[PDB]
């Protein structure tokens, strides 16, 4: 490889990978829709939100994968599907230091089953998104509003949501308190149109619909 | 160079001085007007105006690396008198 | 290539227990402690006298913004807009207008000093090196609108500081 | 084998005893729950081929260090545990059923990406 | 017997605005991530990034 | 540096160790603060033939992920061949 | 200072000689810190045992850094899959046996030995070559280039209005921070701008399992837990 | 096949209640729907792709101070982007917004041809290249 | 019926008889980089920037003046045709002034963002470059005619769909400058529609030159007033106020031009 | 399309009952918070004031959506009763400092353009 600005490519952990791909297919038909390898040597598990606990607790005690320690988990809110939320987990092999991603599909009417059975790590992760997301994890011990303001109302990175929110407080002297008003900007958060109109990389063009 | 409005104010190189009746001048009272005393309009005029002899001349800005992105300018409207769009140094052929 | 940090065992011959009941019972590792900070009490400060020496900085350091404009006294600014637009706090705000001469510049050039991040990207932003942040630090103020800068303030600071900007660019102009 | 472990170098998990004829009642048990598993499944296609050569070694083998090298699972205090877990694993799809087809395919053009 | 932390008490909407700002614009966020550790949160958005523009640094 | 020997022998006492070896605080062991003009080097992209930029493009050079199983005896395999076991470090086993 | 692309700046001149003068009087002062607290017993008494998670509880529970480490378990990002340049270099990784405190104070003091020569070895074998990638469309050009080339000019300005447009995906990408395991989630549009830019918090996980490392023990502990716990509320609050 | 109390419900889909917008921008905020049209100094086409969520425009008032246009509408920057139509109004009652939506102005065929520019008696003998 | 066949980088696409390149492969949703062709005004061919070399065809074809035939699978993506879209466009970047800060079409400029796809990432070019008299045909457009890229399209906007004849291309060789010769100011009710034909900073408006920059103008639609066409414009306002009209597209009511006054 | 997943309720008659609960709840609720808080309100006001903010979604027919929001009153009532909110949290809504807002066509339009 003469080109030393190019990332280097990894072939034989992308068909290893792969390999491992099939497999979690066959064996688990029943969830699985989709495996995805990226140019990134990276697997990508899309799987019904139905078996999050079993396929999930598959990918923790099997022999052949272990794959456990969830790194993290959360939604991507893509708006023009009609199931919104996207809750994505993360895994992180030990013994094949190898990484695994298992996203699903959810609308914000859609309980999904707590994960915290299979990794109770996942205990903080989802309340997060309960509050931050708005989709609600059904069967869950406690779900609270752990970064967001206490008595907040909305789901803050949902794409609906404007950067400034809905309110702005201050502290007021005839109610010897803080009070929360309408937000109104000192300076109104400039938007930038600027993505170029001319066809970017060609790999990635979308079909002619 | 910078006049003084009648409030009692300067005017900056934009052309900015309040108007009497306006209550923003409030901000100023019992403080100073903070004004360039500079100012670039008069301070591009004072420059010699540049005798090269040449079709097309590049101008830096002084500095080299340390100036602005080079500008190929052209003289040859001889009525006019070619200048540089970052610096504003006036370029002229003598008499062409 | 791992190395463990706690696997020690204590021996039970007669001399290791009898450094280990000396240790306690007449406490020695504390007063090894007093020992340390003793040696420490008898060495030198390294405590500066404010303001009459200050810490040493670089030359490529990022403070208190300030316009230049070139040999001619003409300004730097073309109102490109670049800095605005990188502005990762959206701290710039300004308006261009075909200036009457004809070089057409900014008209207005707002700092908000206090939504600016200090992250030196307006400075590599600019094409003409026309908005530079000065060394100085020691800028603060009592009123909310003294932090807000604006054009003839940031114009003034170029005025004021001319020999560092000059200097320090000139160190720098190479690196960069 | 030689002298028992003193510390498996994790805290938890101790280290057993009696490692060779536990990691075979375990490695006999799963084979237990992989007889009531239909064929036509892919988890038995896999796990009698994994299981029974894993079960092998322990017989072939009867020191802790020679079969701990090729069982790659690290010390066999882990293992037992591993395997414990997969012995977990194994009764959990049981009443999983994953072995039918999927539901159903996504609504519309559900995935893909971008936009 | 109790031990659930209240937290966000510093919480900053810091994914949301790195949504509408630029990756040039989005390096300094990490920086100011973790406030006891700077420059080691370059590394990780700078890694995440150039893997996905299939880019590699130079050796220096 | 200052403190004489008299002060020196306490504090090498106290501590136990040769303090005046190395010290917290810089006399004269730094670099000079202004430096001469540098030069700096070039890459592997600055010259001026054979460097068409599209053969060296990374970014269209990404082509998008690689479909492998859709819903519209094989051998068991490991999404990677188990860790080998780290050995104890040479340099200090213990500690 | 490190940008996609590599560093922005470059390395001034006779910057790595501090770094040495530095790193050769570190340990000194290292020793001094252990001389003061390794073997002081009111310390010890107060960090041993005092907060402990088991193996198989902490890597559930999504701990990583010194924990892990702290309680045996034998992973660092940095061995298992070396990122940037970490493959070419020596050096060890303080685990421990128990998993109280005490040994993730040690495994942290060991850290600190073991960063040490990790310098020693960088500023030893500093290779020369650019600070950036040679790419413009993601490394802006170099001043000079910027005032005499225009495809330089041309180049930093798209560069510095909308920037480069990252191809869609989405990668975890994962490293070894000082603290623990540092991770950003982000998928790409295809536009010059982050569709979303998931960060993984070391604290986040940590704070999360402070249940679990505070039970049993006195209330005065606590700030002891959260003190081994090393949550910065920084990235624990997001 | 998906046994967890599937029952039919045939209500629109109203997440109003929830989604956090105040009682005045649920009604108040009319909502356009249309395709960027194509920014008529660039040839490049590669934005008309996709639609969007944009909305009115409100009070844009020059503060006392430097001249920040301060507002109070929350719902200014708040632009979508929509791979197709049926979608877009979904998205559109579901938080309770009222819409306008527009049909794409795909371009009409465009003919050409350069031998035209070239006529023995056609109006399109062009005498400019 | 007698549309013929032909494919497009792999899958097939039909296609009218006599259809050019640029309108084949736009069927699939590709945009040929183009510098001098424009959709409803005549072919030019003179950017060669639409070159795309195809297999079992030794010599690339200029797209925009290539009718295509039968078996006819378009390489849009091979190498030699990325080489042609290389060296073409260093070539127009070559004698171009380093006017990017200060030219109003820096963030809405084809030719910068061509140069950001399409384009090389440093310059070959050690030499002295090329400047030209700036003229003024009128105190509502701009004329850098040094930022020039010699497209023609001001020429043929001008003698096929303003109906006059005040613009030309004078010279011979690298020089070709375009302009009046003789001084004159352009007339046209729709000589406003010049400033967005042309790809660069030739022709800016006059009003709104050095006034914003493209990526802070929020754009609206809207429609003209001024003439009961109701021309569909763009209003491109920032920080609430006004700065530019700009012509939607309509096609059968107003296409992409709009009148002087109403710009 | 029509078939859902109920999120935890089914039929209306036992969502609403939830609601019943929940609104049970609130109502022994309501004077505890007052006493505690140290606050500066009679209990009767906060009861309407519980009513009326069950009356601005009284209006929706999805049996999800209101068990979401039963759950999200849960997700309020806990706060109060767990001190965890201050007095600024729960006379917020005692919505006390903000000017009152035109109402008729023509306060508005004598205030300002905004519609
Ligand atoms: C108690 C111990 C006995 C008295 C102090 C002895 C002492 O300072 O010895 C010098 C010296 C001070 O410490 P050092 O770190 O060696 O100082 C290095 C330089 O002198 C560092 O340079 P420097 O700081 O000595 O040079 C300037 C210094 C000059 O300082 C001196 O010359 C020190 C003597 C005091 C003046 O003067 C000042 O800084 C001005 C401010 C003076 C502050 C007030 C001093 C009050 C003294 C006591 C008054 C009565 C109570 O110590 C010794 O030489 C040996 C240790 C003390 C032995 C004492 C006899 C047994
Ligand atoms: C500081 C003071 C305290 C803190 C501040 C005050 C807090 C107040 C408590 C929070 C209340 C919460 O917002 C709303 C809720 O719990 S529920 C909404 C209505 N519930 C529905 O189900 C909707 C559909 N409506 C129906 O189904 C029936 O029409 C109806 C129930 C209206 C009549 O009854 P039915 O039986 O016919
Ligand atoms: S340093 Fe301040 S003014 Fe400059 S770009 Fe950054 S935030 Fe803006
Ligand atoms: S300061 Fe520099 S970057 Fe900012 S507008 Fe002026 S010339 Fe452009
Ligand atoms: S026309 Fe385009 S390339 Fe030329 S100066 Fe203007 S913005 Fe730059
Ligand atoms: S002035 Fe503009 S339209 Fe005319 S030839 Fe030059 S670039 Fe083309
Ligand atoms: S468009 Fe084909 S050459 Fe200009
Ligand atoms: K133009
Ligand atoms: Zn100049």
């Amino acid at each position: 490889d003469t080109r030393p600005t190019i990332r280097p490519r990894n072939d034989v952990v992308h068909k290893q990978l792969s390999a491992f791909g099939q497999y979690v297919a066959e064996i688990l038909p029943k969830y699985v829709q989709q495996v995805q390898v990226s140019c990134f040597n990276e697997l990508e598990i899309f799987i019904h939100p139905d078996g999050v606990i079993p396929v999930l607790t598959f990918l923790r005690d099997h022999t052949n994968a272990q794959f456990k320690s969830l790194a993290d988990l959360t939604a991507v809110d893509v708006p023009t599907r009609q199931n919104r939320f996207e809750i994505v987990y993360n895994l992180l092999s030990l013994r094949f230091n190898s990484q695994i991603r298992v996203k699903t599909y959810t609308d914000e009417l859609t309980p999904i089953e707590s994960s915290v059975t299979v990794y109770k790590a996942a205990n903080w992760y989802e309340r997060e998104i309960w509050d931050m997301f708005g989709v609600f994890f059904a069967n869950h011990p406690d779900l609270r509003r752990i970064l967001t303001g206490y008595g907040f109302e909305g789901h803050p990175f949902r794409k609906d949501f404007p950067l400034s929110g809905y309110v702005e407080l201050r502290y007021d002297d005839e109610v010897k308190r803080v009070v929360a008003e309408p937000v109104e900007l000192a300076q109104e958060f400039r938007k930038f149109d600027l993505n170029s109109p001319w066809e970017a990389f060609p790999a990635y063009r979308q079909p002619p619909e | 160079g910078v006049r003084t409005s009648p409030t009692g104010e300067k005017v900056t190189h934009t052309g900015q001085a309040y108007d009497d009746g306006d209550y923003r001048r409030v901000r100023f009272s019992d403080r100073q007007k903070e004004v360039n005393e500079n100012f670039a309009i008069d301070l591009i005029a004072e420059q010699p105006v540049s005798e090269v002899g040449s079709r097309v001349i590049s101008c830096d800005g002084g500095g080299g690396a340390l100036g602005h992105p080079r500008v190929y300018i052209n003289l040859d409207k001889e009525t006019k008198t070619g200048t540089c769009g970052y610096c504003g140094l006036q370029f002229r052929q003598p008499h062409h | 290539t791992y190395k463990f940090v706690n696997m020690r065992e204590p021996s039970m011959d007669m001399k290791s227990v009898t450094d280990r009941a000396a240790q306690t019972l007449l406490w020695t590792e504390l007063v090894r402690g007093l020992g340390m900070t003793l040696s420490y009490l008898f060495r030198e400060p390294a405590t500066i006298n404010y303001p009459f020496e200050k810490g040493p900085l670089s030359p490529r350091f990022r403070g208190e913004h300030a316009l230049r404009r070139y040999p001619s006294g003409e300004e730097r600014c073309i109102a490109c807009k670049l800095c605005e637009a990188v502005c990762p706090a959206q701290a710039i705000t300004i308006e261009a207008e075909p200036r009457a001469d004809g070089s057409r510049r900014t008209t207005r050039y707002d700092i908000d000093m206090t939504k600016c991040i200090y992250c030196g990207f307006c400075q590599e932003a600019c094409p003409v090196d026309a908005i530079v942040e000065g060394p100085n630090f020691e800028f603060s103020t009592e009123t909310h609108e003294e932090l807000l800068y604006n054009k003839e303030k940031l114009l003034n600071n170029g005025d004021k500081w001319e020999a560092e900007i000059a200097a320090n660019i000139q160190a720098d102009y190479l690196y960069r | 084998a030689g002298l028992l472990k003193k510390t498996t170098g994790l805290v938890g998990l101790a280290v057993c005893e009696t490692p060779h004829e536990r990691l075979k009642i375990l490695y006999t048990k799963i084979l237990d729950v992989l007889g009531q598993i239909p064929k036509n499944a892919a988890y038995r296609k896999y796990t009698e081929q994994i299981t029974n050569e894993k079960l092998g070694m322990v017989k072939a083998e009867p020191d802790v260090k020679k079969l701990e090298e090729q069982l790659q699972g690290g010390q066999i205090e882990e293992v037992i545990l591993q395997a414990e877990n997969e012995l977990s694993l194994a009764r959990k799809m049981l009443r999983w059923k994953p072995w039918e087809p999927l539901v159903e395919e996504p609504p519309a053009n559900q995935w893909k990406w971008p936009i | 017997r109790k031990c659930d932390p209240h937290i966000g008490l510093l919480h900053r909407g810091t994914e949301k605005l790195i949504e509408y700002k630029t990756y040039l614009q989005a390096l300094p966020y990490f920086d100011r991530l973790d406030y006891v550790s700077m420059m080691c949160n370059e590394q990780a958005y700078s890694l995440a990034v150039e893997k996905l523009l299939n880019i590699q640094p130079p050796p220096r | 540096a200052s403190a004489t020997r008299v002060i020196q022998l306490l504090r090498n006492w106290a501590s136990g160790r040769d303090l005046q070896a190395k010290l917290q605080l810089r006399y004269q062991e730094i670099s000079k603060r202004t430096q001469p003009p540098p030069k700096l080097p070039v890459g592997p992209s600055h010259k001026l033939s054979n460097n068409y930029y599209c053969t060296r493009d990374g970014r269209r050079e990404a082509m998008p992920p690689s479909i492998v199983m859709s819903s519209q005896e094989k051998k068991a395999v490991t999404p990677a061949p188990p860790i080998k076991r780290w050995e104890l470090s040479k340099d200090q086993p213990y500690l | 200072y490190i940008r996609p692309g590599g560093v922005h700046q470059d390395l001034p001149l006779g910057l790595l000689d501090d770094i040495y003068e530095f790193s050769k009087n570190f340990s000194f002062r290292i020793d001094e810190l252990e001389e003061m607290l390794t073997n002081n017993r009111i310390w010890r008494n107060r960090t041993v045992d005092i907060g402990v998670v088991t193996a198989e509880d902490a890597l559930n529970y999504g701990f990583s850094g010194v924990m892990l480490r702290g309680s045996g378990i034998q992973w660092d990002l940095r061995k298992t899959q070396p990122y940037d340049v970490y493959d070419q270099v020596e050096f060890d990784v303080p685990i421990g046996s128990r998993g109280d405190c005490y040994d993730r104070y040690l495994c942290r003091v060991e850290e600190m030995r073991q960063s040490l020569r990790i310098i020693s070895q960088c500023l030893n074998k500093m290779p020369p070559g650019e600070i950036k990638v040679d790419d413009a469309k993601v490394s802006p050009p170099k001043r000079a280039e910027m005032k005499t080339s225009m495809e330089s000019l041309i180049h930093h300005f798209k560069l510095y209005t909308e920037g480069y447009q990252v191809p869609p995906g989405a990668t975890y990408t994962a490293i070894e921070a000082p603290k623990g395991e540092f991770g950003v989630y982000l998928v790409s549009d295809g536009s010059s701008r982050p569709y979303r830019c998931k960060i993984k918090a070391p604290g986040f996980a940590h704070l999360a399992g402070l249940d679990k490392m505070s039970k049993g023990h006195m209330l005065a502990d606590v700030v002891a837990i959260i003190g081994t716990q090393d949550i910065v509320f920084g990235e624990v609050d997001r | 096949t998906q046994d967890t109390q599937l029952i039919a419900v045939d209500e629109k889909l109203d997440i109003t209640t929830l989604t956090g917008v105040p009682e005045e921008h649920i009604k108040t905020r009319k909502v356009r729907i249309f395709v960027p049209a194509r920014n008529n100094m660039q040839s490049g086409v590669n934005n008309t792709k996709k639609w969007k969520m944009e909305f009115d425009t409100r009070e844009r008032w020059e503060n006392p101070l430097m001249g920040w246009s301060s507002t109070a509408d929350p719902l200014s920057n708040l632009v979508l982007t929509f791979s197709t139509k049926e979608d877009a109004v979904a998205f559109a009652e579901k938080n309770g917004w009222s819409f306008d939506v527009e049909e794409r102005k795909v371009p009409k065929p465009k003919s050409k041809s350069y031998g035209a520019n070239f006529s023995w008696n056609k109006r399109t003998r062009v005498s400019t290249k | 019926s007698n549309l013929i066949e032909v494919f497009v980088d792999g899958q097939s696409v039909m296609v009218e008889p006599g259809t050019t390149v640029l309108q084949a492969c736009e069927k699939v949703g590709m945009q040929i980089p183009r510098f001098c062709y424009h959709e409803r005004l005549s072919v030019a061919g003179n950017c060669r920037m639409c070159l795309v070399e195809i297999e079992k065809a030794p010599k690339v074809v200029a797209a925009c003046a290539m009718p295509v035939m039968k078996g006819w699978n378009i390489l849009t993506n091979s190498e030699k045709s990325k080489k042609a879209r290389e060296g073409v466009m260093e070539f127009l970047l070559a004698n171009h002034p380093l006017d990017c800060p200060i030219c109003d079409q820096g963030g809405e400029c084809d030719l910068q963002d061509q140069s950001m796809m399409f384009g090389s990432d440093r310059s070959r070019f050690l030499e002295g470059k090329r400047a030209v008299e700036d003229k003024n045909i009128g105190p509502l457009v701009k004329t850098i005619m040094t930022r020039c890229i010699q497209c023609t399209r001001c020429i043929r906007f001008a003698s096929e769909i303003a109906g006059v004849d005040d613009l030309g291309t004078t010279g011979r060789g690298n020089d070709m400058q375009v302009g009046t010769y003789i001084e004159k100011m352009f007339m046209s009710e729709l000589s406003g529609n010049i400033i967005d034909i042309c790809p660069v900073g030739a022709l800016t408006s006059k009003p709104y030159a050095f006034t914003a920059r493209p990526w802070e103008t929020r754009k609206t639609e809207s429609i003209d007033v001024m003439d009961a066409v109701g021309s569909n414009i763009v209003v491109s306002t920032r920080t609430g106020e006004v700065m530019r009209i700009l012509p939607r597209m309509h096609e059968d009511i107003n296409e992409e031009w709009i009148s002087d006054k109403t710009r | 399309g029509t078939s859902v997943k109920p999120i935890f309720s089914r039929d209306m008659n036992e969502a609403k009952r939830r609601v019943r609960e929940l609104y049970r709840a609130w109502y022994r609720e309501v004077p505890n918070t007052v006493h505690l808080f140290q606050l500066d309100i009679s209990v009767k006001q906060g009861r309407d004031k519980v009513r009326e903010m069950f009356m601005k979604n009284a209006h929706v027919t999805d049996p999800r959506v209101v068990d979401l929001l039963v759950i999200k009153g849960k997700m309020e009532l806990e706060e109060t009763i767990n001190v965890w909110k201050q007095r600024t949290h729960i006379m917020r809504f005692f919505h006390e400092t903000e000017a009152p807002r035109p109402t008729d066509f023509l306060s508005k339009f004598y205030v300002g353009h905004d519609p």
